[PDB]
This record gives structure tokens, C-alpha cells and sequence, in this order.
């Protein structure tokens, strides 16, 4: 169906069109590689206008009608949900591998042989990189923390967060540590939530081991802080899912007022009912009352008289988060409150940020919790978004470092070492596979060349100097001085990136190159 | 080091044109002949 | 007003059949990259901007939606082959396209479609006869009912811990699926369990179910441990005096109330256990532990019991005994009781194991592996799983022919030999059909990256002499005996694919002049 305007390609034409599309995609993010990447002005098809140098955002907002390019875009999007920091590098490496595959095909090598050779070369490069890794945790825990903080600050310094990058890195490290098991070393990003508001500056960012709920404790005169009572059993929080309203007959579920006398009598009876409910709450030992619905004026007044803060309009998921953080239980009604179900938190208090009318509250916990919120402040929505992205990058870096103590040095030094090893293997290797290995090494060489080009250095001279230094003099970690440094040899500059991150980048690039290479025909249906 | 290394590598790669042309004109597998010659040269010298 | 042809006219003569051939060749070229396990994927985009990448022939045919009236016949034939057979979907299309290509010169020379159809039918009949001759089905000819599968099983065990002892494990792998119903084989009936200690060759094969001993309460060494024709009772919960699961909190404020509750519980459990004696069950299995009282009662009635049986173990028991599991002891009835030919307790590794053996109604097999370490047992289990899958696939269809193009080469050679003794255009048609039959190996080699010319020449040279089992080896680019390497495909699948391709080719070529409406 829809034969009219149906796209089709031939083998000799498709094998070149795919590579041309790959090059076109690679040109999108070539300038964004490295800390010295260029900011691009993008307007999404939905009308979202922003300025950023992040490859992930560039590819997400930039859509296209080329199916081959859509493969790269989808791969980048999928990677963004994992680490996200190697998107530009992965795309560049995949483009280089595709160009090398095109060159091999022009020489008469079947695509399947090229894919197999690239897979073997990637395996060898990963093995060499692992062999050249340095174990930081097994050497010194203090150096491990220092490297974590240093990498976090290096990642943060490329964004607006540079103002409070120290606090941001501390918050990221603490958040990663709090939501992970030391032995298991598995970290779920779902355990760390991102929140923020427009206004103020990033200096007000705070790390919370619980939920905020963005509530003002109902009446403005309620206590703004509940202490643990000098080492008592924490602070008891009542979790409720019903409004604080007086019981009414089931016949009508409404109360009728005829005149002033009935008004006053009904008000007195409602006040008595509210007093009974508040006494029931107090007997349970609860200090702060949380309800899924709102509170009546009499309820708020009497709670103020009893100094019992009231939290109103809390969603079911928010109540579940409160229970998880405080290890409590959800109590249906006020009369069902009991000391065995009230949650136990370190403290609950109101935190004010500038003149924001939200007047949000903070619930803190001392033990490990499955809900951690990173609150971010900023004078503009774009500033808050950039700060949240920087926090995400720092969290990913810390997660990768804790997952595997083995780390690698950035600036392309690992790429240069892998390229040298692959070239040596290709020289040793016999058969057609030698060309594939050499092409893989040349593709690996692209990353340092691109970094040198983006940093304002002569790429031809820079790549050759790095390779010569790492080959003839000694094996070390020498990369592209993208940032202001007094010398090369990042080993002394302490530019470190996770080993598993680089391994994942290489694997994703190889898989994407194989995926694009193993597709020979493209069919696009027409439009009505 | 420098541009000289790149140019020398390109010159070395280009030098293999003659054997490639000979293999193509002889009806032999172009890529396989070059690999066979390279493998054989690892043991012999100006013999194969 | 209404025009059936939408104002579009069509020509008459050989032009129509030539255009149909061109369309069919276009479809064949479109589906060519997907042939074989190494076939390339095709990116197809629907009108709703949905993109799908896959080399599955059925998916490609469904998403292509060919509009040409003639090629649609081949598309429908391939879809029917996939729906009814499920194997060779792409092969039928490739063969049909190759036959259409071969028919083009015959039509250009003035040969009528009837002659081509008759020649193709004769060649297909000869090919079916050759397939039947080549079809392999051995019961006791130089083999046995299990050896034919043990030979295939041994291949999966190469370079493994059981490679030297594969002769013993292949028998267990074959029995894991041969002793059960062959109409429905699945991996859930080949459960394997590990027992530390002992030699690997000492592994025990159980036709029923096996589980570890879990009883450590009073009454041990009193209940019978062996039965000749026991009846098996399966339970979930509510067997012990103090229920571990689905229990309730009981609070007592007076000693008299406590004594009354204890007496009531004792009477209830006594009645529930007397139900077991009345129904006549010999082995009682439950997911919960058994207390002193229940086990003592069972021992006093010569009844064996064992608790703490996991859900998977209970399902295995249900399948082995052919009975049913009861939720609670209050509803025990003889209708849910199973029957087994032998129950015995094993002393493997100085650890007690309870199992059922020799049950004629068993629908699952259990393997108890032995070894000096758990890692060795895990490797043995992996090798056993691989061999069991291989033998299961072989047993699903024991009528097989040499794969890797060997069958196609033999059919082509036989067709050429027959044509050499046949006069008339029948010779040309048979030769064309035989040549077209070689497309499948050619395209498989091309998709695999091998040198098509050299591999095909070597295959022709080898297959023309000696054995007819020579075929293309995909592990290494060369020609070898696929039958010896256990590379095969079903004979019925090949016959069905050939028939479908012939039917499609004849239907498309059956018409030389046609007036087709547009729509």
C-alpha cells in the first residue's frame, strides 16, 4: 500500500547513503565534544528554544526525517537514560567506525566481516583499557573521595553551577551514597528525585533524605519546626487520607442551618467533635497531622490551640513517600491513629526560600531512605534546569565510580592507548581482519583529534604528539588539554573518568555501527 | 611526529597500489592477495 | 460514473507476464537480504511513521503490502506457508523469484506458459521423490531409538566437563524428552537439580520428581521409606498443628480457655489426618513444615509425609503423579490422589532425598547431578540443557535431511541427471528448475560474506562424487559433511516450501495475457 512516493534504495546506493547520513548526524554534535564544546541555538519542532552544548539535548530536540539518522538519535536517547555523558563521544566514534567501514567496503570487504572485525577490535580495546586501569578504592579511600569530588567539580564547572559547584558535588556524592548498598554497589536513579523553584540562586540548594510535599502547614500561625524533643523517639507524623470534617449523618451527609441559634449550636457541636478528633490524634502521640484533603477553619484553629501542625492536600503517592521515609503506615481515619502506625522522622519544619509563597516543608531522616530529593534554586527556569542537569551528571559520575573502583583518565588518553594496542594487534594479525582492526584503531583516533580541534589546538600535531609520547617514551595517561593546564600528562592533572563509562561508550558505539552497517535496504511508505 | 608521520603513513598505504592493480588485472581477489603477500613477507624478504 | 478499472487500461501478450516477472523479481530482491540466520535487516516505515527493523520474513511481507496484483499472489502464498508451517517463509519467496527469473528467457523464446508449468510440475515431482529418498528416519538400522539423539547430544557437550563422560549424559538428555509425551515438549519438563559430592558419572535420572529431605521433628525413622504402588497426596497448607501460613493470632486470658483451644486444635488436626488415612494416601507432601503430632500420626498409620515443598516442587509432583493438589486437608478425597510405581529415599552425598521413580503417568523428568563442586555441577547442568534442547528439537521432527544446501544440491544433481535422459522442452525446464534450486545456498553464502563463486564450485565438485551429504559449512568457509556435523532441516518443511514456491510460480506464470483492473 501507499506505493506512490515510496522510498527505496539499491545496495551500492544504500551503502553510501547510510554513511552520508551518519556523517551528517556526526556533524551535529562534532563541535559539542569535550569541555570546550560550542553552544548551539536550537528550536525544537514543538517551539522549545534553548542554548546548550549537551549532545543529548541537541539530539533530543533536533528531529529529522532520515531513517538512518533516526537510528543514531534513538541510540543517543537510549544512552541518555543510562549515563548520558558519552552521547557525543559515542556518536562521534560510531560515525568514525561507519566511515572506516565505508572505506573497507570500497576496498572489497563484505559488511559482515567488517562488523566482526570491529567487534573483535572493540573487545581487544576494552581488554587493554581494563588492563591499564588504576584502582583508586583499593589504594586509598581518602584519594577515592578526593577523586569523586574532583570529577564532580570538573563536570560542574562547564555549566552555570560553577557558582556553587562545591556544594553541588557534595550533595550529589551524599545522595548517591545514601541510596546505595556499599557491597552491592547498585544505584537506581529513581531513588533520587529532582525538584526546584524559580527565584533566588543555586546557593540555596539543599539535600533532603525524604519528601518536601510543598505545603505551608495550613494555618500560617502553626509551628514551623518540630524538634525530636531532646533525643526522644523522633517526631511522630500522622498519615491520613480523609478531610478533617465533623461526622455527619449518613442520611444526608450535610448539615442544615436555619437561623443564628441553629448556627451557633451547630458550631458548638462541630467544635466539640473537632476537640474529640484532636484528643484522639494526641493520644496516638502524633505531632503533625497529614491529610489527603483540606482542613476546616475550626480544625485549624483548634490544632493551633494544641500546637499540632496540619499538612493539607497531600497526594497518595506523596503519602506513600512519607510512609517509606518514616517507615510508617497509612491510617485511613483520625479515629484509627495509633502509636504503632505513626511514622518516625528526625524532624519536620518549614523552609522558606526568598519570597516564594509555596512555603514548602522539609521532612528529614537519619537512617537510609529510598526517597532522596535534590532541591535546586535559581533566578530563571533555564538556570534551574541547567543546575539539575549538572546534578544528574555528577550523580552519574559518582555512581559509575562507586560501581567500579577502576577508573580511566580523560582527554583521549585512553582512546590513544586503545588505538595503539589495536594497531599493534592489526600489525600482528593476519588476513583481511587486519584492515578491520586498523580501521577500528583509526576510528578510535578520532576522539583525541576532535578534542584537539575543539580546544583550538592543531589536531594533526596534537594527535601525533600524544601517540608518540604514549608509545616511545612510556605508557602513561596523556590527553588533550581542553581546559587550562600547565602541561600534558593528565595523570598529574587528575582528569579521571569512570572505566565502566568508557567501556559502555565503546560498546554502544560498536553496536550502533554494526546496527547501521547491517541494514541494507530502507523502505518508507507514502503519505495520504 | 607531526604532519610527517601522517604523510609517511599515507605514502606507505599508497605504495600498495601496484600489487592491488596487479591482483585486480589478474582476476584474483584484490583484498586477499595483499593480505597473503603481507603475511608471506613476515618470513621471507623480496621473494613472494 | 463508476468505473471498475478507474479508466486504466492494460496491454495483452507476453508483456503482461514479463511485467509480472519483473514485479516478482523486485519482491525477491527486496526480501533477499533477510534469508538465513545472518540475513540483513530491512528498515520499513508505515504510513503512521512507525519504524520497524527486523529480518523476519513474515514481518517484512506484512509491512511491505505489495500493491502489484501478481506479486501479491506470492506474498499471500508466503504468508500462508508461514502461518501453516512457520519455517522456510523466505525460502519459498526466493525460490519463486528464481523460478520467475529462469522462466523469462523461455517466454522470450516463445515457449508457452503451459509447457513451463508442466515441466516445473514434473521437476517438482522428481524433487519430492528425491527428498523422500534422502529423508532420514532411523529406528534400529545401525542405531537405536536413543542413539540417533545421543549422537546429536554429544556435540553440545564438546569441550565441557562431561565431554569425556558424554556417553552417559547423552542418554539422560535423550530420556528427558523421549520418555515424555512427544506431542508437546517444553523446557519446564526438563528440570535439573544439583547434589554436591560424588562423581559426575554417578548422576541419577528420575522419571518423576525429586526433592530434599526437610523433616527434623519427632517421629523420624518411623514412617515407611519405601512403597511398591503408593498413592500420592498433594497439599498446599493446613497440615501441621501450628500453621505457618494462613494462620491467625489467638489470645487467651484464662488457663481453661487455653486448654479448651488446645483440645479443639488437637481434635481438628486428628480429624484432618484421619481423612488422609481414609482416602488411602501413602505419601503426603505439603508446602508447610509438619509438626510432631501429624508425623507421629502418619507413622502410626504407615504413612510417609514430608513438608516444606516449594511451589515448583509441588508442580513437578502434580505433573509426575498425574493427580491434583488440594488447598487444605479438610477437602482430601481419593479423586486427587496420584499413583507411582516406586518411591524410595536416596542416600547420595550422605544427604537424604525423596523421589518418585518409574511412574507410568509422569509428565516431567527430574535430574539429580553429582560432582565434587557446585561450579562443576552448574557447568554440567548448562551442557545438559543445551543437549536437551538440541535433542528436543530433533525429536519434534525425526524426518530430517542434510542442511546447508546439501539437499538442494542433491535434488539439482538428480534433476540434471534425469533431464540428460529426457528429450524436448522438458529437458530445458528441468534444467532451469535444477539451477534455480541452487539459489538458496548461493544467497546464504552471499549473506554470510563467503566467496560465492569458490564456495559454490567446491560444493558442486564435492557433491558430484561420493556422498550426497556435502554442504556449505558456515562456521568455516569450506565444504563438509553436514550429516556428520548434525546440520539438518526437516524434510516436510522442504517439501512444503518447494510445493508453495511451485504453486506461486505457476499461478503467476499461468496467465500470459490478462486484463487487470486498477484498484
Amino acid at each position: 500500500k501507499d506505493q506512490g512516493n515510496k522510498k527505496r534504495q539499491h545496495g551500492l546506493e544504500a551503502k553510501k547513503s547510510h554513511i552520508l547520513a551518519a556523517r551528517s548526524v556526526a556533524s551535529i554534535i562534532k563541535t559539542s565534544l569535550g569541555p570546550r564544546g560550542l553552544d548551539k541555538i536550537l528550536i525544537s519542532p514543538d517551539g522549545e528554544i534553548t542554548i546548550t552544548n549537551d549532545g543529548a539535548t541537541i539530539l533530543s530536540q533536533m528531529e529529522l526525517d532520515n531513517e538512518i539518522a533516526k537510528l543514531l538519535v534513538q541510540l543517543s536517547k537510549s544512552q541518555d537514560d543510562e549515563i548520558g555523558d558519552g552521547t557525543t563521544g559515542v556518536v562521534v566514534l560510531a560515525s568514525a567506525l561507519l566511515d572506516q567501514a565505508l572505506e573497507l567496503i570500497q576496498k572489497g570487504i563484505h559488511p559482515i566481516k567488517i562488523a566482526n572485525g570491529f567487534d573483535e577490535a572493540a573487545k581487544l580495546a576494552i581488554s587493554k583499557l581494563e588492563e591499564t586501569c588504576d584502582d583508586i578504592s583499593a589504594s586509598n579511600d581518602e584519594l577515592f573521595r578526593d577523586f569523586l569530588l574532583r570529577a564532580a567539580k570538573t563536570s560542574l564547572g562547564s555549566k552555570i553551577v560553577s557558582k556553587d559547584h562545591d556544594r553541588f558535588a557534595e550533595m550529589a556524592v551524599e545522595a548517591v551514597i545514601n541510596v546505595m548498598d556499599k557491597d552491592r554497589k547498585d544505584v537506581d536513579f529513581d531513588l533520587i528525585k529532582m525538584q526546584g523553584r524559580v527565584g533566588g540562586s543555586i546557593s540555596d540548594s539543599k539535600l533532603i533524605n525524604g519528601v518536601i510535599l510543598d505545603k505551608d502547614f495550613s494555618h500560617p500561625q502553626m509551628p514551623k519546626c518540630v524538634l525530636p524533643k531532646e533525643g526522644s523517639d523522633g517526631v511522630k507524623l500522622a498519615i491520613l487520607t480523609c478531610p478533617f470534617e465533623p461526622p455527619k449523618p449518613k442520611t444526608k451527609h450535610k448539615l442544615d442551618i436555619s437561623s443564628v441559634e441553629e448556627y451557633q449550636k451547630l458550631q458548638t457541636y462541630e467544635q466539640d467533635k473537632f476537640k474529640e478528633m484532636i484528643d484522639d490524634v494526641k493520644k496516638a502521640g502524633a505531632d503533625v497531622v497529614i491529610c489527603q484533603w483540606g482542613f476546616d477553619d475550626e480544625a485549624n484553629h483548634l490544632l493551633l490551640q494544641n500546637d499540632l501542625p496540619a499538612v493539607r492536600w497531600v497526594g497518595g503517592q506523596e503519602l506513600e513517600h512519607i510512609a517509606i521515609s518514616t517507615n510508617g503506615r497509612i491510617v485511613p481515619r483520625f479515629q484509627d491513629l495509633s502509636k504503632d502506625k505513626l511514622g518516625t522522622c528526625s524532624r519536620i519544619y518549614e523552609q522558606e526560600f526568598g519570597t516564594t509563597k509555596d512555603r514548602m516543608l522539609i521532612i528529614e531522616q537519619s537512617k537510609e531512605t529510598k526517597t532522596v530529593t535534590c532541591f535546586v534554586r535559581g533566578s530563571n527556569k533555564m538556570i534551574v534546569d541547567e543546575a539539575e542537569r549538572a546534578l544528574h551528571d555528577s550523580l552519574c559520575v559518582v555512581r559509575n565510580l562507586v560501581k567500579d573502583s577502576r577508573v580511566v583518565y580523560g582527554g583521549g588518553a585512553a582512546e590513544v592507548t586503545m588505538s595503539l594496542a589495536v594497531s599493534e594487534e592489526a600489525d600482528k594479525q593476519r588476513g583481511i581482519d587486519q584492515y578491520a582492526f586498523r580501521g577500528f584503531a583509526q576510528a578510535l583516533d578520532t576522539i583525541p583529534m576532535t578534542l584537539a580541534e575543539n580546544s583550538g589546538l592543531d589536531p594533526i600535531g596534537t594527535l601525533s604528539t600524544l601517540k608518540s609520547k604514549q608509545l616511545k617514551e612510556k605508557i602513561s595517561n596523556i590527553g588533550v588539554d581542553c581546559l587550562g593546564y600547565g602541561s600534558n600528562d593528565m595523570k598529574e592533572l587528575f582528569v579521571v573518568d569512570p572505566f565502566i563509562g568508557k567501556k559502555q561508550q565503546i560498546l554502544l558505539a560498536t553496536q550502533l555501527c554494526r546496527m547501521i552497517l547491517k541494514i541494507d535496504n530502507v523502505i518508507i511508505s507514502g503519505k495520504d | 611526529e607531526g604532519v610527517q608521520a601522517f604523510i609517511w603513513q599515507e605514502f606507505a598505504s599508497a605504495l600498495e597500489v601496484i600489487p592491488t592493480t596487479l591482483a585486480e588485472n589478474a582476476g584474483l581477489n584484490s583484498i586477499k592477495v595483499v593480505t597473503e603477500l603481507r603475511s608471506k613477507h613476515e618470513n621471507g624478504e623480496l621473494n613472494d | 460514473i463508476v468505473v471498475l478499472k478507474e479508466g486504466t487500461d492494460a496491454s495483452q501478450g507476453k508483456g503482461q507476464i514479463i511485467s509480472n516477472i519483473n514485479a516478482c523479481v523486485a519482491v525477491q530482491e527486496a526480501l533477499k537480504p533477510t534469508l538465513g540466520p545472518l540475513g540483513s535487516d530491512i528498515l520499513i516505515v508505515t504510513s503512521n511513521q512507525k519504524t520497524t527493523i527486523s529480518n523476519d520474513g513474515a514481518t517484512i511481507l506484512k509491512l511491505l503490502d505489495v500493491v502489484h496484483p501478481a506479486a501479491k499472489t506470492l506474498v499471500d502464498i508466503s504468508r500462508a506457508q508461514d502461518a501453516e508451517v512457520g519455517d522456510g517463509t523466505t525460502s519459498v519467496t526466493i525460490l519463486a523469484g528464481e523460478l520467475m527469473k529462469e522462466a523469462k528467457p523461455f517466454l522470450e523464446e516463445g515457449i508457452s506458459s503451459h509447457l513451463i508449468m508442466k515441466g516445473y510440475r514434473k521437476a517438482v515431482s522428481l524433487a519430492v521423490e528425491k527428498i523422500n529418498e534422502l529423508a532420514v528416519d532411523i529406528t534400529s538400522e545401525k542405531s537405536s531409538g536413543r542413539e540417533l539423539l545421543e549422537r546429536c547430544a554429544r556435540t553440545a557437550m564438546s569441550s565441557k566437563l562431561i565431554h569425556n563422560n558424554a556417553d552417559f549424559f547423552v542418554k539422560m538428555c535423550v530420556d528427558a524428552v523421549l520418555s515424555l509425551d512427544r506431542n508437546d515438549l517444553d523446557d519446564k519438563l526438563i528440570g535439573i537439580k544439583k547434589i554436591p559430592g560424588g562423581a559426575m558419572e554417578e548422576s541419577l535420572f528420575i522419571n518423576g520428581v525429586a526433592f530434599k529431605k526437610t523433616f527434623s521433628y519427632a517421629g523420624f525413622e518411623q514412617q515407611p521409606k519405601k512403597f511398591n504402588n503408593p498413592k500420592i497426596l498433594s497439599l498446599n497448607v493446613e497440615l501441621e498443628l501450628k500453621a505457618e501460613k494462613d494462620n491467625a493470632e489467638v489470645r487467651v486470658e484464662h488457663v481453661e480457655d487455653y486448654q479448651a483451644i488446645v483440645d479443639a486444635e488437637w481434635q481438628l488436626i486428628f480429624e484432618k489426618l484421619r481423612q488422609v488415612e481414609e482416602t488411602g494416601a501413602n505419601i503426603v507432601l505439603s508446602k508447610l513444615p509438619i509438626g510432631d503430632l501429624a508425623t507421629q500420626f502418619f507413622a502410626d498409620r504407615n504413612i510417609f509425609c514430608a513438608g516444606r515443598v516449594s511451589a515448583d516442587d509441588m508442580n513437578r509432583v502434580i505433573q509426575a503423579v498425574g493427580g491434583s493438589i488440594q488447598s487444605t486437608t479438610s477437602d482430601i478425597k481419593p479423586e486427587h490422589l496420584g499413583t507411582c510405581a516406586l518411591f524410595e529415599e536416596m542416600q547420595i552425598g550422605s544427604e537424604r532425598y525423596n523421589l518418585f521413580q518409574g511412574c507410568p503417568q509422569a509428565k516431567t523428568c527430574t535430574l539429580l547431578l553429582r560432582g565434587g563442586a557446585e561450579q562443576v555441577i552448574a557447568e554440567v547442568e548448562r551442557s545438559l540443557h543445551d543437549a536437551i534442547m538440541i535433542v528436543k528439537r530433533a525429536l519434534q521432527n525425526k524426518l530430517i535431511v542434510a542442511g546447508g544446501g546439501a539437499t538442494e544440491m542433491e535434488v539439482s544433481k538428480c534433476l540434471r541427471d534425469y533431464s540428460k535422459t529426457i528429450a524436448g522442452k522438458q529437458q530445458m525446464i528441468i534444467n532451469a528448475f535444477a539451477k534455480a534450486l541452487e539459489v538458496i545456498p548461493r544467497q546464504l553464502c552471499e549473506n554470510a560474506g563467503f566467496d560465492a563463486i569458490e564456495i559454490l564450485n567446491k560444493l558442486r565438485l564435492a557433491h558430484s562424487k561420493g556422498e550426497k551429504w556435502y554442504g556449505v559449512v558456515f562456521e568455516t568457509e569450506n565444504i563438509g559433511d553436514n550429516f556428520a556435523k548434525f546440520v539438518w532441516e526437516p524434510a516436510l518443511v522442504k517439501i512444503n516450501a518447494l510445493n508453495s514456491a511451485t504453486e506461486a510460480t505457476n499461478l503467476i506464470l499461468s496467465v500470459d495475457e490478462t486484463i487487470t483492473n486498477k484498484g
